[PDB]
């Protein structure tokens, strides 16, 4: 094995692929890079087994095929401590990877690769190609009730659900819950599908810009992402877990649409020396008026007083006002248009180019 | 707190959402029966979000939803086993338990199960506001008479005819253990095709999962039968016995001796058995046993039962097997009379 | 305890001393803590760290003292045991030690007190060796035990000890009087039971220990004649059962001495009583027994899984075995 | 706080520390010869001169002289050694220390050379406290510690110290201290400090030292805290509650009277004033041994029992010896069983009673 | 008590001083900040029981007797969360000091001011002051020789002595120490003055060009310091502060002048297949280049060659890489002579250009 690379091409597949490795998780060996001359390319991969991460890296540059495979930080950091652009001229001389800079060598430890196991291709189901930003605009506006770990069954990674044309996520932890969902126009047989949450990511991490039109092939087992050089499958829990439907405020009578922000910035101050409890505000808000009382068991309150647009029954609806903010913020929206039920049920949070883009908490008093 | 016998806990569970059903009780075959009673008709009650969450001694707590709206992404009402501390809630617990009392409790249906409360736990304020909604089922044992009675009806849990014949021998030796007599009659039902009890067939194959406890022994010692008792305690050996267990049911049946021994000389035996204590059918081995055993002869046999004892628990001697087969003979004195050097 | 009288003038000469710096920074205070030593050791605290301000006073005033009133005087500690355990670990020690490497944080001395030294754990004492022995800058550190008995002795190698026996039983009693009533006789029976220490005299009359003193005696003068002790298990077997086996041995002895001929007794709280042992029991055997009584209350300590019960019976009976004849009666020794 | 005199009474020189020639010599010997271990192991009773012989010896490894047999006294480095701070020297309590993991850190500094020093010296005392692993791990670097570093091991006892450490050691083994050896450096102390000494107290002192000149230095200082200013015998006496009376003797006879009374109503007061019952037994005992002595030879004794000489005699030859060993014996026993007594004063009433039984 | 205060004004004033507050077991009002609008300034204290950061506000605004002491942060986030500027009126009223800036409001608690343990601060005499421009080196180069848990001294703490119209401070963990060296002082005396680890930092943080310069009354006592709005007053540790002189490498000489930056990089990447427990690398600086060999014990191997006008011999000496790099940075000084004793012996390293900083580790294993 024998690549010589610019410490930069190279870098952008010193992260997508070193990153979940790092952590030399699983096998060793699976915390290790590939490093793949296989041909003029060098890929890198580093597979975890939960997600993966290949970067691809053109190598017309010196190369030698063969592969090794070295772990994630070792190579990593010297190439990247290494200047910029840095030819980085890398060779598998034996079991030492002789790491070449230019006047300062460094000797990783390296094992030729020859094991390093990689994940099921399979043919996606649904594939179709992301306009990217379709992906954060849900992504973002949606993950604030998505369990990291959810007992609850994989909450823990999103829920996946093709429908149609629409791409639909939802998180929920089971008091919160989102939806987002925006269409994609890529009729999509539909489906949910527990990708893991380290998938989530690491596609949010190959989400990339430069409308890196993602591909993404679901399948129920694998899932398979195509962003750049960034090949990421994961294997996919397929499932599902609730939606928003039922969630929905009873009544959806009381509106309020206000200012994320203005109301961002009520909830933030409003969130102040509030209850240590439960997050627990209980809004008493008008028709205009929205006016949070929130103590604390600290017999500290904040009260905050704005306008709405306020609908419906100004009613006292109390709300874990962390939930509040998290999503307001992601959200992106300026109004944010709630419909209240007077507190028995979820409020509508939505986006206002909710395409549908529910976002759904439940009351919780203080 | 209404009580209410396990086989009975139907009545207050179905006829109403009890809160708190407390099966402070100890038979674990009681404990484990009162138990799945509630969770499945409180499961079935909707209320199959079910979680166990013990309470430590430590403060703990968790989930202390019972009411709040939260839920709508996943609404109902969840059920909250409460495995107690030792005596039970203590403090924050109490407390803790307390405002449960004070709340719809809802979606945490309490199934607090456990041993019996301190008292002053029972009379700590959240022992106080659960009742008359909770339920307590004393999850406590036969004594050694309504263990057959008991014995037999749960004969016919295995349907199986059983032999009270068996029972006895059964309520005897396994005279306080419902639960491994429980499932002794599982496995020998199994063992056989038939599965019948029967007191012969209990003996060709016994279960291997149920103890002969001490009173084989100590019994056999009764009746002076030092020899018998000897036997027993091969058997005890084998079976890797810890001896501070011995010990301590033999010490148990030996100052129960010397104080009707005092007693006894002049009171008629075995109504003392039981006017105390001492089986039945050990009453009449122990009735004996104070006109064998002499309160004086007996004195030398006590001092070196003590001397066992610390032999063992202050200085982990683990001689204290052969320092029995001298006690055994001091203490009998043989079934007759035959009282030694200690040792 | 408290603050008593019988703790100003050890403190003044040692306030002295220390104001003298002759008057080395450590002290050790023998009495029982129980007899005073801790309102006594925290007196001066209460100056030392004040920076032991004025001549000698327990200090009411200053800063340092009321600070340390407050106790938010960080020169100032108290330094009890650790309550992770109930010891005074070498953790707790480790800590307020290095807190003096920093100097005085908010001035005066420090002072730096043991509640009861007594107290201390082995890596905690290991750890105090060098601390006490080498004296930091403004410490002056102050310990208390039971007794001395209650420390090591590399420690008191370097303790500068201030005795600090029990006040007179005359006035330990008078002082124990106070506060129970009953009998001087019962006082005393029991500060003489205590060793004479006050402080240690006073528990007796509280509980039903000293009731139970009584009633021990009772069904014990039952129990001698009649060679049923078996009848005293209970009035002994307590969570004091030591204590009540303390109360009963004080008598055993007293039997012993009418066996020397001897009119004293340590339990002057029935002499009658005394006689019928000695009377009963050649002394061979109440010496044997009197041994035995502590060895009991030291076992019901010691061994560990012990049926306090079985062992409080056992002895019953066996003392009615040696009431019999032919059953060997010892005497104490190997 | 206020200043001791243990410390400020060791050694600079083999002198300051009285005996344990083997040592001092076993000491000036090594230090001034090649033959310096990086692995001592002073073992002696606390600062008997187990830290003594330590001093002397850093003082001569860090002698900037060298490795002396005598620590050429000054050298900035000698002393400094003495003193805070001296980066040659480092010295360690291994007694606050129970932690291995406190034995860990300790390893990994030796590295770092001296910007100017000659020999990394370490110096633990009390490592006794130290967990095992704490122990095991030090045998590492007692066979081959990076150079400079040394491993003065001065213990109390290496007991709680395994037999591969004391393998790996040179263990100079301090022997204890007479109490003349002691009475004598203490009178030679006390003396130069302007209060007066007192020559009973000395004794009362020499004796009391425990064999240690660590106390016996710190006994002192003490003693004058409490008679604040001048060592009197009485003072010390009392201090020491110490009976300089015959009582012993007195309590043994009354015993032999068959004397109950007296016997004890005398030990009770004596406990209100909590005397002790130890100086009051060893005593007891002297006599009866030396009796029997004399009856041996009363005079091939080495007896100092000579104030009661006749006294001795006396008994000695009217009390079969064998009697005297009986004596001797039972409250030997009984000593032995004192303190198992729930009251001090307990054991020893049943030390003499039984005793008092014999007759 | 209805104490106005200008939010803004104040709003720097409650940072500076809740840096400095609590961290001690004990810590409740350490936590709380008193004020007293005085009517001018304010108190604005912020006690560690060990140094203070007392920020005044210069402001007029009213004031009625309210001395009090709230939690630190409540209210200053507070401040912030209500608009600057804003004048930020209180009534202290049943230990409920309430703070109303607008339709935000809320009600905070108060501990009095009475107990506030507070510390030294007293007119210290002399009075002597550095720019906090250098003042600035001076701590930068010299306050990361801290090192703790001492039963012996001050290693985290530093001293201040003014040998002569310089100042030389000293802070050292025993195995590097940094003394940097400030012409500029006064001769005007020394004082025990040593600080601790904590204060040095916030005074640092007092300098920066900013602040006021940097002036001190060196007082053994406390001393008095002025930056900020503040006033940071430390009690001392009195005590000594271990050596200085002697530390530097006996005959520091060989001159290795690199450049600290080059170096501090060429050092970062050494160390990482270097020894990977302390980072002690061992350095053979080929002369007037260099040359670098470190291992990892742990297989590996990093070189470099950089250079470093360095005559005399090769140097051959290995320190705790860790250690330097922290000096190299601490330095500002880019050009930095080492004067080594060439020889595994201790190495000074002082800015070449000036001498201010100068800086000694000690080397590794013999």
């Amino acid at each position: 094995m024998k690549f010589t690379v610019e410490r930069e091409h190279l870098l952008k597949p010193l992260q997508q692929v070193s990153g979940p490795l790092g952590g030399r998780p699983t096998l060793p060996i699976l915390g290790n890079l590939l490093l793949q001359v296989a041909d003029g390319t060098l890929s890198l991969t580093g597979t975890d087994l939960e997600m993966e991460m290949v970067a691809r890296v053109a190598l017309v540059q010196p190369h030698e095929p063969g592969a090794t495979t070295v772990p994630a930080r070792k190579f990593f950091d010297i190439c990247r401590g290494l200047p910029e652009g840095a030819e980085i001229a890398v060779q598998l001389e034996g079991e030492r990877m002789l790491v070449r800079s230019g006047r300062s060598r460094f000797s990783l430890s390296t094992l030729p690769a020859a094991d390093f196991p990689n994940l099921d291709d399979w043919q996606s189901e649904v594939e179709f190609t992301l306009p990217q930003a379709t992906m954060k605009r849900l992504i973002e506006a949606t993950q604030f009730s998505m369990a990291h770990q959810d007992v609850r069954y994989y909450l823990n990674g999103m829920l996946f659900e093709t429908e149609g044309e629409e791409l639909r996520t939802v998180a929920t932890d089971g008091h919160r819950l989102a939806v987002c969902s925006m269409p994609i126009g890529q009729s999509l047989p539909s489906h949910s599908v527990i990708v893991p949450r380290k998938g989530v990511i690491e596609l949010m991490r190959m989400l990339d810009g430069g409308d890196n039109p993602l591909r993404v092939q679901i399948g129920s087992n694998n899932i398979r992402a195509h962003v750049g050089d960034f090949i990421f499958t994961s294997k996919l829990v397929d499932g599902r877990f609730p939606d928003y439907r039922r969630v929905l405020p009873k009544n959806p009578d009381k509106h309020l649409e206000a200012g994320c922000d203005l109301l961002k910035q009520a909830f933030a101050r409003a969130a102040i020396l509030s209850n240590e409890k439960f997050r627990g505000v209980r809004l008493y808000v008008s028709e205009n008026q929205l006016k949070i009382t929130a103590n604390n068991p600290e017999q500290e309150e904040a009260e905050e007083i704005l306008d709405v647009t306020y609908s419906g029954a100004e009613m006292e609806i109390g709300f874990n006002v962390s939930y509040v903010l998290d999503v307001l913020n992601a959200l992106k929206c300026e109004n944010v248009r709630m419909m209240l039920t007077d507190s028995v049920s979820s409020v509508q949070i939505e986006d206002a180019a909710s395409q549908s883009a529910a976002y759904v908490v439940m009351p919780m008093r203080l | 707190m209404i009580r209410l016998y396990p086989e009975q806990l139907r009545a207050q569970l179905n006829e109403g959402l009890r809160a708190a059903y407390l099966l402070l009780g100890n038979d674990p075959l009681l404990l484990q029966e009162s138990q799945d009673a509630v969770r499945q008709v409180a499961a079935a009650q909707g209320f199959e979000e079910h979680h166990t969450f013990s309470i430590d001694p430590n403060t703990d707590w968790n989930a202390i939803f019972s009411l709040c709206q939260a839920m709508s992404l996943f609404a109902s009402r969840q059920t909250l086993l409460l495995l107690l501390p030792e005596n039970g809630p203590n403090a924050a617990i109490n407390e803790q338990l307390l405002t449960l009392t004070g709340l719809l409790h809802d979606d945490l249906l309490l199934i607090v199960r456990g041993n019996k409360l301190s008292k002053a736990q029972e009379n700590a304020a959240w022992f106080t506001a659960l009742a008359n909604r909770s339920v307590q089922v004393t999850c406590q044992t036969p004594e050694q008479a309504q263990l057959p009675r008991w014995v037999a009806a749960r004969a016919k849990q295995l349907n199986l005819e059983l032999d009270d014949a068996a029972n006895q021998v059964l309520c005897y030796c396994y005279e306080g253990n419902l639960l491994a007599l429980a499932q002794a009659l599982e496995r020998l039902s199994l063992l056989w095709p038939d599965g019948k009890l029967t007191l012969p067939r209990v003996e060709q194959a016994v279960n291997d999962a149920a103890h002969f406890t001490p009173f084989h022994w100590v019994d056999a010692l009764l009746m002076g039968k030092s020899k018998r008792a000897l036997h027993i305690l091969q058997q005890l050996r084998l079976e890797g016995s810890e001896p501070v267990i011995l010990l301590r049911t033999l010490q148990r049946e030996l100052l129960l001796l010397v104080n009707l021994k005092r007693q006894s000389a002049h009171t008629p035996l075995r109504a003392l058995f039981d006017k105390h204590r001492v089986w039945q059918n050990r009453r009449g081995m122990m009735g004996e046993a104070l006109n064998r055993l002499s309160q004086t002869q007996l004195r030398q046999a006590v001092q070196l039962l003590t001397r066992t004892e610390l032999t063992l628990k202050q200085d982990y001697g683990q001689s204290v097997w052969a320092e029995l087969e001298g006690l055994s003979l001091l203490l009998c004195h043989k079934p007759l009379a035959d009282v030694f050097i200690d040792g | 305890m408290r603050w008593y009288p019988w703790l100003r003038p050890d403190f003044e000469k040692l306030v002295a001393s220390y104001q003298a710096g002759r008057g080395h920074h450590a002290l050790l205070i023998q009495a029982l803590p129980g007899m005073g030593d801790d309102a006594l050791i925290y007196a001066l605290s209460r100056y030392l760290l004040c920076q032991q301000p004025q001549g000698h006073k327990s200090c009411g005033h200053c800063r340092g003292c009321q600070l340390m009133q407050a106790g938010t005087h960080p020169d100032y500690y108290t330094l009890a045991p650790e309550k992770g355990k109930n010891t005074l670990g070498v953790d707790a020690v480790r800590e307020v030690t290095e807190k003096l490497n920093e100097h005085a944080r908010l001035g005066g001395a420090k002072v730096v007190w043991v509640t009861d030294a007594a107290l201390l754990t082995d890596a905690a004492a290991n750890a105090l060796l060098k601390t006490l022995e080498e004296p930091p800058a403004e410490t002056w550190f102050f310990l208390a035990t039971r007794e001395p008995e209650r420390l090591l002795a590399t420690l008191r190698s370097r303790c500068r000890l201030h005795y600090l026996a029990p006040p007179p039983e005359q006035y330990a009693v008078t002082w124990l009087s106070r506060e129970v009533t009953m009998s001087q006789d019962a006082l005393l029976a029991a500060l003489r039971l205590s060793a004479g220490s006050p402080g240690a005299a006073l528990a007796l009359f509280q509980g039903d220990n000293w009731q139970a003193r009584e009633t021990l005696c009772q069904a014990l003068a039952y129990s001698v004649p009649s060679g049923d002790w078996y009848s005293l298990l209970a009035a002994l077997n307590h969570e004091q059962a030591p204590a009540r086996l303390h109360w009963l041995a004080t008598l055993l002895m007293d039997a012993l001495k009418r066996h020397h001929g001897a009119a004293q007794v340590t339990n002057v709280d029935v002499p009658g009583l005394v006689a019928e042992l000695a009377n009963h029991l050649s002394p061979s055997r109440l010496q044997a027994i009197l041994g035995d009584v502590c060895h009991i209350r030291e076992q019901l300590m010691s061994v560990t899984g012990i049926n306090r019960e079985l062992l409080i019976t056992d002895l019953l009976l066996r003392i009615e075995h040696y009431l019999q004849p032919g059953v060997v009666l010892p005497v104490p020794h190997l | 706080s206020y200043q001791v005199l243990a410390r400020k009474w060791r050694p600079q020189t083999f002198a300051d520390v009285v005996g344990q020639e083997h040592v001092l010599t076993a000491l000036a010997n090594g230090l001034s010869l090649g033959r310096i271990h990086h692995a001592y192991l002073f073992s002696g009773t606390r600062g008997v001169g187990k830290t003594s012989i330590a001093r002397l010896l850093a003082k001569g490894l860090n002698c900037e002289t060298g490795i002396t047999a005598t620590p050429c006294g000054v050298c900035d480095n000698c002393r400094e050694i003495e003193q805070g701070r001296f980066v040659d020297l480092i010295e360690i309590d291994a007694a606050s220390r129970t932690k291995v993991e406190d034995t860990r850190d300790l390893l990994d500094n030796v590295q770092y050379a001296p910007a100017r020093g000659r020999f990394k010296v370490y110096l633990i005392d009390e490592v006794h406290m130290l967990s095992r692993h704490s122990f095991n791990a030090l045998l590492k670097t007692l066979e081959e510690p990076p150079e400079h570093v040394k491993f003065l091991l001065a213990t109390t006892d290496p007991q709680k110290l395994p037999v591969t450490i004391l393998s790996r050691c040179l263990q100079f083994h301090l022997k204890a201290l007479d109490v003349e050896q002691i009475r004598h450096q203490l009178e030679h102390i006390l003396n130069e400090e302007h209060i007066a000494h007192e020559p009973r107290a000395l004794q009362l002192l020499a004796r009391a030292a425990e064999g240690s000149l660590r106390d016996a230095l710190s006994l002192t200082d003490q003693a004058i805290a409490s008679g604040d200013g001048q060592v009197s015998t009485q003072a010390v006496s009392a201090m020491l509650g110490t009976l300089d009376d015959d009582q012993a003797l007195s309590l043994v006879e009354a015993m032999v009277e068959a004397n109950g009374e007296r016997v004890m109503a005398l030990i009770n007061e004596a406990a209100a004033r909590g005397i002790e019952w130890e100086a009051l037994l060893v005593e007891m005992l002297g006599l009866l041994h030396r009796i029997a002595m004399v009856q041996l030879s009363p005079a091939a004794l080495g007896n100092d029992m000579a104030a009661i000489e006749l006294r001795m005699r006396e008994l000695a030859r009217t009390i079969p010896p064998t009697d005297i060993q009986l004596y001797y014996q039972t409250l030997l026993i009984g000593r032995k069983e004192l303190p198992y007594a729930p009251d001090r004063r307990m054991g020893v009433e049943m030390t003499l009673l039984r005793a008092l039984a014999f007759h």
